[PDB]
C-alpha cells in the first residue's frame, strides 16, 4: 500500500537476499542446503512477511534495509548467547 | 521470567525456531532475481546486515 516510488530502487534480488539472511538468523541453519529445503518455504515465508512489514514501514529501501538489519543483527547475537549460556 | 514479557520475543521465537531444525516444513524453497544493492554491498552487508 501507499505510493512509494522507491520501489524502483529496490529489487526482488535485494529484498529476497535480505530475507535469505533473515532465515539464517531466525533459523540457525546446520547447513546452507537447508536454505533450499522444504523447511525453507516456511522459514522464508516468515522472512518475506517480516521484510514486507519493514519494507512498508520504511520510506526508502536504504531505511528498510537498515532497520531490518538491526533486527536481524540483535537476533543473531540473541541466538548465539541463548544457545551458548544465558539461562 | 516470562515467555511473553515484551522484548523477550527474541529469545522465545528464536528458541522455537532453533528447535524448528527438527521439523518438516512444506515442499517449496525460494527464489530470487534482480540486482541493485547486494552486488557491491559485500563488506557493508556482511557487517551491517550481519553474516556472522
Amino acid at each position: 500500500g501507499v505510493r512509494k516510488g522507491w520501489h524502483e530502487h529496490v529489487t526482488q534480488d535485494l529484498r529476497s537476499h535480505l530475507v535469505h539472511k533473515l532465515v539464517q538468523a531466525i533459523f540457525p541453519t546446520p547447513d546452507p542446503a537447508a536454505l533450499k529445503d522444504r523447511r525453507m518455504e516456511n522459514l522464508v515465508a516468515y522472512a518475506k512477511k517480516v521484510e514486507g512489514d519493514m519494507y512498508e514501514s520504511a520510506n526508502s529501501r536504504d531505511e528498510y534495509y537498515h532497520l531490518l538489519a538491526e533486527k536481524i543483527y540483535k537476533i543473531q547475537k540473541e541466538l548465539e548467547e541463548k544457545r551458548r549460556s544465558r539461562l | 521470567g516470562s515467555m511473553s514479557h515484551y522484548g523477550n520475543q527474541t529469545l522465545q521465537d528464536l528458541l522455537t525456531s532453533d528447535s524448528l531444525s527438527h521439523s518438516d516444513g512444506g515442499g517449496s524453497g525460494g527464489g530470487s532475481g534482480g540486482g541493485s544493492l547486494e552486488c557491491d554491498m559485500e563488506s557493508i552487508i556482511r557487517s551491517e546486515l550481519m553474516d556472522a
